[PDB]
Parts: structure tokens; sequence; C-alpha cells
RNA sequence: AUUAUUGCUCUUCAACGAGGAAUUCCUAGUAAGCGCAAGUCAUCAGCUUGCGUUGAUUACGUCCCUGCCCUUUGUACACACC
RNA sequence: GGUGAAAUUCUUGGAUUUAUUGAAGACUAACUACUGCGAAAGCAUUUGCCAAGGACGUUUUCAUUAAUCAAGAACGAAAGUUAGGGGAUCGAAGAUGAUCAGAUACCGUCGUAGUCUUAACCAUAAACUAUGCCGACUAGGGAUCGGGUGGUGUUUUUUUAAUGACCCACUCGGCACCUUACGAGAAAUCAAAGUCUUUGGGUUCUGGGGGGAGUAUGGUCGCAAGGCUGAAACUUAAAGGAAUUG
């Protein structure tokens, strides 16, 4: 005999900077109530929305990002960066036969101290008139290759934070930069970014989080 | 019966002379 | 309630797996040039009109 | 356009859950599931059960305030089988024919670097 | 006598392989053995992708299907899946349809 | 002619108010209804073998059930899965 | 939850489902193939180090140093053994729920050893291509892995190149497939299982009807389990192989 929809506290959900709507999406809680609140209690939650939904652009329907909230203000929570996914079934549809896949990925700093890991992939591609039916490469073009990609992934992070790596990955410079330093190995296809995981970071500084908003 | 457990049905065996002719060394 | 009208133009063979149905295309005459594929129930020849009762649905197999 | 919640189907055989979140996740919203709508425990999975907990499921989902929902479908996993169970395709259809919307869809069965051996036995499940 | 060239299955030139567990009853198999198929499938099906789009934010989306690869046991292959039995000759062709 | 062969007459006037699970037969002068002659037969047809009379509904398809046949395939069976 | 269907089981202890986050140990999915490497067992995430190898190139060097091998020795899947660690998972034993005429099982649950690792044992697998190694000769075809040679081939743009990836021809050496058969075989089949009564290139090993039996006995190795070596008496007219028709 109670129905907690008669008695939840509801609330909204805002993105940061660098992308379309701030505007997200909704949230349930609980009145913040003396003894246990819906302030300090929850909210630092996370959220992972498609950024074509978060770009609008469908160029983009893969690529999912983690919103994690950090800081609240009265039916207004913001959000900053906590990660960037792919989507299953586009990874699932790059991965086909008769062709070599190749990973590789670097644990790096920032300048505000966030620490990352971030992944790379790429499929060795045919050339357009090749006769021989696969087309794989040759291990020592393997090596070669995740070296270079280790090599760019490195230099690319520590800017400014995810905020300016954010502004990187968004339009993809990263792919191509590796697409050129690489066509003088072996051919290759596809070429992503494909993840991009958080594992420690610095200290909330309510200022600088407050950088992205307005 | 089946090769493999005649050839275990065997070993047993042996394991009970091997014993029976240890009570007499 | 609004009819529909299609006339039998084409019979296509039998379905269910009993053998009772019949497949075939129709086509409306109120506004023709456009086609659609039904299932019977009793027996069909060309040139019948079937009183389609919803008129955008057509099936395929039959179990 | 609406407010935007989580719906996530998991469809194992023997039975499919259903239920929707907060799109965080954190705080969810009404479940209900197949072995829910009927008594039979053979019929915990079958369609026609998960078409009645999607009919439950939708009415709460409009009866507390979200409008729309995005799906993450998923089987068993693990070392387990991999593939869709039936009750899940039934329960899809029937919260979008229900009258709510729908967008980006994505599966999220667990799925390893292989490995963890798995049950049954190197002579397999034999009967 | 013999029956296959290919004896159980495609395995010239090594010695060792790596067992599978077959997707249907878990019997170890191994993965030249094994016998597979790729179960690529859209999401939704025959019916509800009408259904999908009408009650959908979006034009038309885009749809995504399901990539996962199968392996059989040759007992789960033939149980239902990919075998018949064919003929003394019809067993040579390696061609797929 | 009793344990009543059959036939007639008066009288007596039961269950049965369309039949659960199940199951048989059938496609045109057929089904179904209806009687007749023949067999048996001293006497006894509620049985059969045929016959004509009245005369439909619904399929004119399929492999779902069931039965069988054919290929393929396995066999250490050949007195042949009893 | 689990199954053909069930039940044993878990559920105010908010199970199952969700969320964020953490620990432990195992594993290496997809990419993975009639594809690679190794003496064989076997070997599939990254990077660093350590030593190793084949093939190819070679107007280098040595110059018969070689082939094959009783004895003897290195390595040797899984299980199993000793002593530590580890002990997520799966899981011989055991105990259970069902099924059954019974059900010591198949199916479900709990789950000990074990599964992983170090140091030592063990020495066996349908350890399989059921096919010893070295050398010669005998017949056709298209793919592919590695190496090398040839081209006023393609593609990459920059200013043409140099690179790289690709295409064509050839040539060594690989893993394989296709078609044929001069030829072989009891056949199935076989580029060796061919060049064999027109019977000889070199060499190692094993078999001599079926059981009895890999048993007995001795020796030897092993902590053990057991490994290697390995008989007879007696019994028996078939056991067996390939193919054909039922
Ligand atoms: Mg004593
Ligand atoms: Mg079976
Ligand atoms: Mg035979
Ligand atoms: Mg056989
Ligand atoms: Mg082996
Ligand atoms: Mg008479
Ligand atoms: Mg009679
Ligand atoms: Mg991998
Ligand atoms: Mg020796
Ligand atoms: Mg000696
Ligand atoms: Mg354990
Ligand atoms: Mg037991
Ligand atoms: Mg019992
Ligand atoms: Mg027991
Ligand atoms: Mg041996
Ligand atoms: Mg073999
Ligand atoms: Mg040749
Ligand atoms: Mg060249
Ligand atoms: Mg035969
Ligand atoms: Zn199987």
């Amino acid at each position: 005999v109670v129905d907690p929809f008669t008695r939840k506290e509801w609330f909204d959900i805002k993105a940061p900077s660098t992308f379309e709507n701030r505007n997200v999406g909704k949230t349930l809680v609980n009145k913040s109530t003396g003894l246990k609140s819906a302030s300090d209690a929850l909210k630092g939650r996370v959220v992972e929305v498609c950024l074509a939904d978060l770009q609008g652009s469908e160029d983009h329907s893969f690529r999912k990002i983690k919103l994690r909230v950090d800081e609240v203000q009265g039916k207004n929570l913001l959000t900053n960066f906590h990660g960037m996914d792919f989507t299953t079934d586009k990874l699932r549809s790059m991965v086909r036969k008769w062709q070599t896949l190749i990973e590789a990925n670097v644990t790096v700093k920032t300048s505000d101290d966030y620490v990352l890991r971030i992944f790379a992939i790429a499929f060795t591609r045919k050339q357009a008139n090749q006769v021989k039916r696969h087309s794989y490469a040759q291990s020592s073009h393997i090596r070669a290759i995740r070296k270079v990609i280790s090599e760019i992934l490195t230099k690319e992070v520590q800017g400014s934070t995810l905020a300016q790596l954010t502004s990187k990955l968004i339009p993809e410079v990263i792919n191509k930069e590796i697409e050129n330093a690489t066509k003088d190995i072996f051919p290759l296809q596809n070429i992503h970014v494909r993840k991009v995981k958080l594992l420690k970071q610095p200290k909330f500084d309510v200022g600088a989080l407050m950088a992205l908003h307005g | 019966m089946r090769a493999k457990w005649r050839k275990k049905r065997t070993r047993r065996l042996k394991r009970k002379r091997r014993k029976v002719r240890a009570r007499s060394k | 309630t609004p009819v529909t009208l299609a006339k039998v133009i084409k019979v296509l063979g039998r379905t269910g797996s009993r053998g009772g149905v019949t497949q075939v295309r129709v086509e409306f005459l109120e506004d023709t040039s456009r086609t659609i594929v039904r299932n019977v129930k009793g027996p069909v020849r060309e040139n019948d009109i079937l009183v389609l009762m919803e008129s955008e649905r057509e099936a395929r197999r039959l179990r | 356009s609406q407010v935007f919640g989580v719906a996530r189907i998991y469809a194992s055989f023997n039975d499919t859950f259903v239920h929707v979140t907060d799109l965080s996740g954190k705080e969810t919203i009404a479940r209900v599931t197949g072995g829910m709508k009927v008594k039979a425990d053979r019929d915990e999975s079958s369609p026609y059960a998960a078409m009645l907990a999607a009919q439950d499921v939708a009415a709460k989902c409009k009866e507390v305030g979200i409008t729309a929902v995005h799906v993450k479908i998923r089987a068993t996993g693990g070392t387990r089988t991999k593939t869709p169970g039936p009750g899940g395709q039934a329960a899809l259809r029937a919260l979008a024919r229900s009258g709510l919307r729908i967008g980006r869809i994505e599966d999220v069965t667990p799925v390893p670097s292989d490995s963890t051996r798995k049950k049954g036995g190197r002579r397999g499940r034999r009967l | 006598p013999k029956k296959r060239a290919s004896n159980g299955r495609n395995k010239k030139g090594r010695g060792h392989v790596k067992p599978v567990r077959c997707v249907n009853c878990s019997k170890s198999i191994p993965k030249d053995k094994a016998i597979k198929r790729m179960a690529i499938r859209n999401i939704v099906e025959a019916a509800a992708v009408r259904d999908l789009s009408e009650a959908s934010v979006y034009p038309e989306y885009a749809l995504p299907k399901t990539y996962n690869k199968l392996h059989y046991c040759v007992s789960c292959a033939i149980h239902a899946r990919i075998v018949r039995v064919r003929s003394r000759e019809d067993r040579k062709n390696r061609a797929p349809p």
C-alpha cells in the first residue's frame, strides 16, 4: 500500500559541451529527505547515449559515449566524459573472413591528469585489382602497424584532457593519420578507435568541470 | 566385452595375484 | 465499414499442410493498378471476386 | 520529442525478462516477465506470455511517466547458448505496437574472449 | 574401411588443433572438424519490421543484424542442422549452397 | 415345437428426449434412405450375394495424422531384428 | 531456476533482473583457412629480452666429413603420483531429484579429488597418414605458403621517382586439392601403395592361423599406479580383410 511513484522525486539530464543537444533525458530519484537524500546518495550515475542521438547526424550510428554525473543544481544535473564504446553490431560486421584483423592499445595520460586506455582496430583490404581471393598481411606487417598505431595514439592523447581528445575523436582525425602513416606498409580498411576507457581520474575540481557549462 | 574393460579386468586380477603371492614372500 | 473488392488474376497453388488453402494474386476493381496475394478457404479459379474484409495485408506460407 | 528510458530485454529459453529503467540504469521502472503471466512452467518462455508481459510493462511505463525507450536485447550468454530466446521477439513487437516509441536498439549478450570451461563435460550432454 | 580422405575433417600439416564446444550439446570437438554456420539475422523479423519503423522516432532508422558463429558437433550437426547424409559420390562435393 | 421354429389376435407399453472418450465408410446414378430375388431352407433372416427404386451435400486438394512404396545410408544380420 | 516433461534447489535474505565498483583464478572467442611452424608430443593477446631453425640467394668456404641404425640416451598429449602454492571454472568419487520392472546409469542438483603453477615422478594414447628413413626414375592441371629472377604490368601523387600493396611469366623448397593411369592391388583405392615371377640402389624394424594372452615365470625400471622384456600346456577349423547382392 504505497506505490513509490507517488513519492519519487523526478529529474532531467544534461550533456556537457562539445556535442549537440546538451538536453539528454530524464530520471527518477527519491525526495531529498532528512537522513538519506536525493543529493549526495546518487546522481553520480552514468548514461550511455549513442552520439548519433547526441549529434543528430547518422554518419555516427555506432560509437556510444559514457556520460557520468559529477555535479548537481536543482532539477539540473550536468555530466562529463566517462568513456567511449562501439556498437556490438557494427563491430561484428567488420570482422569478415579472408582478411587480417589488427588491434593495438595503450594506457596513457592527458593534461588534466585523467588516465585512460584507448583502443584501435583495422583490417587488411584487398587491392582494387587483386586476383587472389583472401589478402593477408605478414605479421612483420602487423608488428609494424601496431607500433605505428601505438606511436600515433600516445601522441594524440595528452592533449587538453579528454576535452580536446574528445574534440579529437569526434571528427576522427586519429583514424586518418593512422591510414596515412600506414598505407606505406599495407592497405587496410575500416581503422577506428573502437574503444577508450577511463580508469584513473584526478580530483573533483568543481571549477574546471564547470568550464564546459553555459 | 569391450577390450578396455577387459584390459581393466586383468589389471585388477594381477594386483590380486600380486597380493596373494606376497602372503608367502 | 469499408468493403474492398479484388478480382483473382492468378492462381499460385496450395499451401496449408492439409492443403485446403489456395494462394492467389488478386486485383482490385475500385482503383486497379495494384496487386496483392491472398489465401483463400474454398475452391477457386481465375476471375472470381474476393471480398477482402481489410485491404492491405498479404500472407505467404501456411504450416 | 519524447521522454527516453531503457527497455533492456533478456530473453533466454524457459523464460523472457522485460523491464524498463532510467536511461542511467540506477533507478528502474516496472518489470514483469513471461513466467508471471502464465502458470505451467513448461510455457514460461513462449511468445504468448512475453506479449502479456510486454502489455503489463507498457502499462506502468506510460502510467508513471516514460513515453519512449531504447531497447538492449540479450540472450543468456557467457559459456551458454549465445542465441536469442523465442519470446524476446514477441516482446519487442508487443511493446512498439503498444503505442510507445523505439530508437536505436543493440545487442548486449555477454560474449567472452572465450573461456571458463563450459558445463556438460567433454562427451556432451547426451540423450 | 577408410571412408574419407579428409578422415574426420580437414587436418593435414598439423597434428593437434584445439577443441571447441558444441553449440547444442556442449560436446568438445576439434576446431577443424567442427562444422560451422554464421547466424546472421536481423534483430527484428519478417513481421515486426513494419511495426518497428512505425512506432519509432528516426526516419527508417538504420537496422542492425546479429552476427554469431555456430559450432556443431556432427551428432548435433546430423540430428538437425547441416547433414542429410550423402551418397558415396555426393560426399566428395565440398561446394556449399 | 417344453428351454417358448414361424405366422395371426387381443392385452401388457420398458429403455430410448440425438448419445463421453473414441471410431467406421464413402466422390455420381455414387452416399444415404427404400424394398425385392437368390443362397441357406421341412419350418426359421434382424445375415449375406446381387438387384432395381428415390436420390443429395462436399472435395476434384494435400503430406498434417496413419499405412505403405521408392531412393540414399549403416550393419558384425543371410535361419536375415522372431 | 532447470528439463521431453518434472522435481531436488533459491526466494523480507528483496531472489532472478538492473546499476556503479572491486577482488580471485582460468582462458585467449570473432579474425581461423583443405593456411603457418616444430623431431614428435605440440604451438594462436601485446611488448622486452634470450638463444634456436628451415627454405631461398650465393663465380664464398671445407672436401667424402655421409645413409641407416642393435646397445645407450634427449623430448614425450591426457590422466595419475610426491612436496609446496593456487584452488574462478568445469568437475572421476560421494550424496541427492527424477526416470525405470530395476537404474548402482543416461538427464537435473550439491560437489571431494582434479583441472592452473613450482620442484620432482610417471613414459603411456586410434602418440594415426592405422603407411620407416636416404637416393633415382615414371604424368597432367589449376589454386596457395616462403624465397629469389625477369616487366617502357596495375594502383598509390608530389613534380616525376624511390618505396609499398597488387597483376603477369618463370624457378627452387612447403602444406594440400583436381584429373587421369602407362602402372599397382583381394579390392577399397594408390604419384606411391608405381618402376615385382622380365622377381636385386642402400639400410632399420616388425609379422608367420585363431584362441590360450600381453596371461604365467625370471629379469629390470617405478613411491605407487604400473612400463620394458615375455613363455608354454591345453584348445580350436576357422578367426579375419575387401567388395557384391539381399
Ligand atoms: Mg603375513
Ligand atoms: Mg541421441
Ligand atoms: Mg566391410
Ligand atoms: Mg563401418
Ligand atoms: Mg596426435
Ligand atoms: Mg429366403
Ligand atoms: Mg450365416
Ligand atoms: Mg585473439
Ligand atoms: Mg632402441
Ligand atoms: Mg647390455
Ligand atoms: Mg577446485
Ligand atoms: Mg553417482
Ligand atoms: Mg535413487
Ligand atoms: Mg556408485
Ligand atoms: Mg603402444
Ligand atoms: Mg588419424
Ligand atoms: Mg605433379
Ligand atoms: Mg618483383
Ligand atoms: Mg552393403
Ligand atoms: Zn553437439
